[PDB]
């Protein structure tokens, strides 16, 4: 089981059952991003210092779609079922097979839209949702 | 005689009679060094010798690679397979195998120049094997084995 | 609670510096066993004897 | 033991055990190259200097094949394992007999593949390995 | 079996069903390149590496056709029928009967066109196909 | 019907009427070029693909003459027209007997200008031309 | 005392203490280029000039030696010194002594490492050393 060379072809994305295919090119096709900072270091008058630890345990996530992609089609109806009044959790979930980092939600919505862009060629399709609570995993295999 | 082919092989301009029908011949073309400059210089001091003020002397070689330039020809009936065993036995390791030194680097292209000599055409065949060998000589020559130096400081 | 003086044999020869050096041997060999069954034939020449040697500067590049 | 002189029957190679045999014609079929520069000197406006030496011991390398060689067949094997996703290291090493001048690595990954050419007569194929470490035998007999 | 000779006269290429004849001269005539990279090695400040391999299997291809040549009054047909909308796959394969090296694709597209010159003689003309898979052939025959 | 050996006495080119005869000598006289390339490729960073087609139509021809053919006198007389502020078509056509292999267009523009060199011996005018649409004929006689 | 003719017979170089001895063929075997320019000339927008002088009093130099060179075995030796952690400086000099022209320094550092090529015949191998200061001597003997 040794650590072998990163690659996108183990890394596995999950969006309410369904697993997440059509992404674009680049260096960062799934960003998850924490909510706010961990802490905040406040320093007086005199030199002493108090250290304050938030409890907002909450993150937001970006995709990155081409134009044809099931997963796109997955998320532009569930971006109509929002519009018209129902609203529910759509767990997701993403995972690195080689050294297990990654991390879960339990219930995510709909947070921004793309913009649907024709011009000449392909262009992106950027999806961004947030959930209340974020569990990373522990990468156990470093 | 070589022992990679089965036949006889002579020096290349002697006065004998021709040995037999099928043959070989070996001459040498020409030869020179391969590199502008020298590799090493070697120095060792002669085996009891002296200079005149118990000092051994020393004996200098130059090292350096040289090619030298054979030219090959086999007469008779079977000129072609015997060159081509040639050329094909310089490929495999343990049979292109030479004392000192010294190493096969190419076998060239062979021709076919049958000739009418003797009221009959005898074939012949001829290529050309280059060799490669580093260089061996050696010079007296002397040696420093002391110094001095002065050191001043003009205005102090 | 934990172990003490780190499992000596000897004077100075700590359990460590034996299971390493056994490590090592036990890779080479396998290493060289799968070398016989992949290639067809090893010749008796310097071209192989640096084929064979081509084990050991490995495993110890992958030791250090 | 004087030092002979130089003939490509005396240099051998190994990648993963068994050798390598086809070769292209050429004054370089197998060429070893540094990541990265040694060091670097920076000297500043007053003319002091500082030299900066880096950590980085990798290096690449470039077989030249014939069309016709059976290195061929186990890099295009070993290419297609990739490629399914299996990653491993297949140590590579080299040296020259005549001056134990070369090198050695543990663990080789393909980073390049040739271009298929057919045309009227035979064509170079070339792979390009690339290593994380990559250690150098000091020619002792010069 | 022995593997016998290279030469153009085994070597077999299929366009879309139809065989591919007319070929200019030259060491190059049928010339297929990989999109990117296999790989990328990535070494820290510290020394430690990490290897990053890719997930495009995509490749590119480069014939080179006389001006008088049924295969080019195929690919100028195609051409002309993607620029009028219609957009299919056309699969091409080629490969050496001697060694089986070569490779296929399941559907292709016309990516270039050649430049018309008419000048003294006759001049190349060049096409340029890229497919989105390619599997190479394994050569069993070495 | 035989498809008979290429010669340039059977390649006819016609500019806004008249014919074209000074061309200097070389195997590159009239060259025409597409404008931008037929499509394009995207690989996403999972592995899927999709590709794009352009819908520019359009071409650029060059033509190389002699200081002394009346075709150069037209030209220049035509870019001294566009100059004056007149801007029309004058439709370009070529086409090779033997084949049917070549293009027409309905309205060039004078793009490019050749530079007046006098030297010891005579030497080549280089004119370029741009169309907006430029229609190849399928050459049916292959 | 005559200003005899130029040979590389009369030439000396010594590093750390030991001479050069292995060179590579070429009318370019040892050369040594200063790291920057001496100045920089600055003339304003009115005609007035102004000239500026570095203070960066540095050299590189470049070795090309045969694969079987002693001074090729102390250089890797010093590479690998280099790399497993101690930094000195070993003075190189060279010198001519027809006419007293070269140049000496007192620490220097290996900056570029060789391409170990095998290939059919004997390649080159070129280090490229940079000290911090460089003093040239004055030819005395024109």
């Amino acid at each position: 089981m040794a650590m072998k060379a990163y690659s996108m072809l183990n890394v596995t994305a999950t969006l309410d059952g369904r697993r997440v295919i059509g992404l674009m090119d680049g260096d960062d096709a799934i960003t998850t991003s924490p909510g706010v900072d961990v802490g905040t270091m406040l320093v007086g008058a005199d030199g002493s210092w108090l250290f304050s630890q938030t409890a907002d345990k909450s993150a937001t996530v970006v995709i990155k779609l081409k134009p044809n992609s099931p997963t796109h089609r997955q998320l532009t109806e569930k971006w109509m079922a929002q519009r018209a009044g129902r609203l529910v959790g759509f767990p997701f979930d993403f995972i690195d097979s080689a050294s297990n980092e990654g991390g879960t939600g339990a219930e995510f919505f709909i947070q921004k839209a793309p913009d649907d862009s024709k011009g000449n060629n392909a262009v992106v399709r950027e999806w961004t949702i947030v959930t209340g609570e974020w569990t990373p995993t522990i990468p156990t295999l470093l | 005689m070589r022992r990679i082919t089965g036949i006889t092989v002579i020096k290349d301009h002697q006065s004998e009679d021709r040995p037999a029908l099928p043959y070989g011949v070996v001459e040498l073309a020409n030869f020179r060094d391969l590199h502008q400059q020298v590799r090493t210089i070697h120095y060792e001091d002669i085996e009891d010798s002296d200079n005149g003020e118990g000092f051994p002397e020393v004996q200098a070689t130059p090292e350096v690679e040289q090619e030298w330039v054979f030219l090959v020809q086999v007469y008779g009936p079977g000129g072609l397979d015997y060159l081509r065993k040639v050329a094909a036995a310089f490929h495999v390791n343990q049979v292109n195998d030479l004392p000192g030194s010294l190493v096969i680097h190419e076998v060239a292209q062979i021709n076919s120049i049958p000739e009418f000599l003797g009221e009959r055409w005898e074939k012949r065949a001829q290529t050309n094997i280059t060799l490669r060998g580093m260089s061996t000589d050696g010079f007296k020559v002397d040696v420093i084995e002391q110094h001095v130096i002065n050191v001043t400081g003009e205005r102090a | 609670e934990f172990l003490v003086e780190g499992s000596t044999l000897t004077q100075n020869v700590f359990l460590d510096e034996i299971h390493a050096t056994d490590w090592i041997i036990a890779r080479t060999e396998e290493e060289m066993l799968s070398l016989f069954l992949n290639n067809d034939r090893v010749p008796f020449t310097d071209q192989g004897m640096q084929q064979l040697a081509s084990v050991p500067r490995a495993i110890m590049q992958l030791a250090a």
